[PDB]
């Protein structure tokens, strides 16, 4: 989660 | 041959950087889709589906080639 | 943190058509890889790697974008 910054989502269904 | 859903469920109609980004990969119409599907592994762990739909996309995408090239 | 190869150790020396080609894929230079590498995949379901190294590959991959893009 921490490899973010203050950004990717903040939900996940976008699994292939 | 009965019922086959494309590779991209949803796609991330949300701008972000580039910075995330370590692999890229596109799949062409399937037999599975008829029709294009960018998608992207996140440096968070998991995948991430892109909709070339959109201009950040095509940019953000854009540089990840034009930085795996000058490298 | 010991020993790690790139994911492309070898490439294709034979120039082909994107009509093979049905998945793209591109991995940036990693923590196996201090480089940039293009692989991408047959619709036969066979796995390969090109060389940026070539003309024709930049072909032959440039016109799989321009098709699953008109797609």
């Amino acid at each position: 989660m921490w490899d973010f910054d203050d950004m990717p989502p903040a939900d996940e269904d976008y699994s292939p | 041959a009965k019922e086959l859903r494309c590779q991209c469920i949803k796609t991330y109609s949300k701008p972000f950087h580039p910075k995330f980004i370590k692999e890229l990969r596109v799949i062409e119409s399937g037999p599975h889709c008829a029709n294009t599907e960018i998608i992207v592994k996140l440096s968070d762990g998991r995948e991430l589906c892109l909709d070339p739909k959109e201009n950040w996309v095509q940019r953000v995408v854009e540089k990840f080639l034009k930085r795996a090239e000058n490298s």
